[PDB]
């Protein structure tokens, strides 16, 4: 139908128990409708969950299919997001669903939650028509139990335990995506303009991690870099999607006929245009790499892209440097040859 | 090695290359298997073409925690359902706490496992070490007891008491 649905009020908010795995793990959550306005969402994280306000914020788009990734890549990739964000205060938007990049962040968690206290404030935006049970979660303002234990058949995927929030957007379908990429990235661009604590008027810095990808990446990924303040966006080459296709066009910058995957429509179908858009404002772009490149480090190559990325001055990037409390950030980068402090 | 060209064994040998699904090549300084223990319990168990409870309970028959690990919880295994209780309570019973925690950690939830039924049937086991709970419960029924008899709980919370 034409989106005819009853606009019902909320009926399921709360705290759910994830029965399964041996962790004792909490997660809050609640339902709302994707038509939400980000200030209320702001309010409701804010008062309502008791969060601070972040000093730096994470986005992870990865492909719905669950690929595997080789050995010594995830390690390190998962070693320097838990760092960055374990180090930094700062929030991560992930999918929610146990599903593709989301598992490789679930086990990222995994793997850091049983070596160091802390904890990290992980976010999952998922659609509600996905999870594989819609009941046994109505209870409002109440514990919830909830099984991790998956079964294939069942056409749906499991909420991705070690998550700290869950905000599940629906528009009334069952079974299907696209009903919270918009409110995710009005939720980003709201937070984006929020107030960081110093006075100098610059806002919360936002990135963009990459990993795997699809025929949406490449268009999310150019959104991105199309917005009026520009997001900074980290790719990785061993991924073997969409991600590691722009890392190789990272190569030769500004060969159509290499463009053959058999990935898309063949050859009358292509995404050339909106990908040499992309190399066009390569910038921003930052492509991680082991061992062929530099910046060998997960975190230092997220925390090196938000200052070149911020394209602010010398004392904006030591504010935003003093604010992550990130001392080799600053003296491996802020303080070099010749930098003309006012 | 054999009377010239005339004589030759190819014959036998493209057989068994024909049924080379069964056959394991232990290579030094190679891809993959550079242990024997691990090529030999391998091979056991792709060449059993069972389902995966049975990979289990041979895995948890040898008590090879790292077998199971690297090989039978994999990415999409598609365990039948009740299969996964079934082996937790093997594992309970023969006194296997990697297992235990293996399984705990992939998905089985100690809620829904343990019924009254369940914890009885642990009580009442023949497989593990010894123990003195049969002595204890002779002693609180003040002997007369007669034998092949199933404990029950309430003889438990007696004796506990």
């Amino acid at each position: 139908i034409s989106k005819h649905t009853q606009l019902s009020p909320t009926d399921a908010f709360g705290t759910i128990e994830f029965q399964g795995g041996g962790h004792s793990n909490k997660a809050m959550y609640v339902r709302v409708s994707f038509d939400t306005k980000p200030d209320l969402l702001l309010h409701l994280m804010t008062k309502e969950w008791q969060l601070e306000l972040p000093k730096l914020l994470i986005s992870v788009h990865g492909g719905l299919q669950n690929f595997e990734l080789q050995p010594k890549l995830k390690q390190v990739f998962g070693k320097g997001l838990i760092k960055a964000a374990m180090t930094t205060g700062a929030w991560i938007f992930t999918g929610g669903v146990n599903t593709g990049v989301i598992r490789h962040v679930g086990d990222a968690l995994k793997d850091h939650a049983s070596k160091s206290r802390g904890k990290i404030c992980t976010i999952g935006i998922a659609p509600w028509g996905i999870v594989e049970n819609q009941e046994d979660l109505i209870g409002r303002d109440v514990v919830r139990p909830y099984q991790t234990m998956s079964n294939p058949m069942s056409k749906l995927t499991v909420l991705n335990s070690m998550h700290s929030h869950f905000i599940l957007a629906d528009n009334g379908t069952t079974g299907k995506y696209g009903a919270e990429v918009k409110l995710r990235r009005q939720l980003e661009k709201h937070i984006s303009l929020q107030k960081i604590n110093t006075r100098i008027g610059q806002g919360v810095p936002v990135v963009a991690l990459i990993v795997e990808g699809g025929p949406n990446v490449i268009s999310i990924v150019l959104e991105y870099l199309r917005d009026t303040p520009p997001v900074p966006v980290v790719v990785c080459d061993g991924s073997g999607r969409a991600s590691d296709i722009l890392a190789f066009g990272h190569k030769y910058s500004e060969v159509t006929i290499q463009k053959t995957f058999t990935y898309t429509r063949t050859q009358a179908q292509h995404l050339f245009i909106i990908l040499m858009e992309c190399m066009k404002k390569k910038e921003l772009i930052t492509v991680f790499r082991m061992g062929s490149e530099g910046h060998q480090d997960i975190d230092l190559a997220i925390l090196t892209a938000l200052l070149k990325g911020a394209n602010a001055s010398a004392p904006d990037q030591l504010s935003l440097a003093l604010a992550w409390n990130r001392v080799d950030i600053a003296r491996s980068q802020i303080f070099i040859y010749g930098q003309q402090w006012p | 090695y054999t009377r010239t060209q005339a004589q030759h064994l190819f014959i036998i040998l493209m057989e068994c290359m024909k049924k080379k699904e069964l056959i394991t090549v232990f290579r030094m300084g190679s891809e993959g298997h550079q242990d024997i223990d691990l090529a030999i319990l391998t091979a056991l168990l792709k060449g059993a073409n069972a389902s995966a409870p049975d990979q289990l309970s041979l895995a948890l028959a040898w008590n090879r925690v790292d077998i199971a690990r690297s090989q039978i919880f994999i990415y999409g295994q598609q365990w039948p359902v009740g299969s996964l209780e079934q082996a937790m309570l093997d594992a309970l019973v023969l006194d296997r706490v990697d297992f235990v925690k293996l399984l705990i950690e992939n998905g089985v939830s100690m809620h829904r496992f343990l019924t009254i039924s369940r914890l009885e049937e642990l009580y009442n086991t023949r497989h593990g070490p010894s123990n003195t709970l049969y002595h204890l419960v002779r002693d609180v029924k003040k002997g007369n007891l007669p034998p092949d008899y199933r404990i029950s709980l309430i003889d438990i919370g007696l004796v506990i008491e």
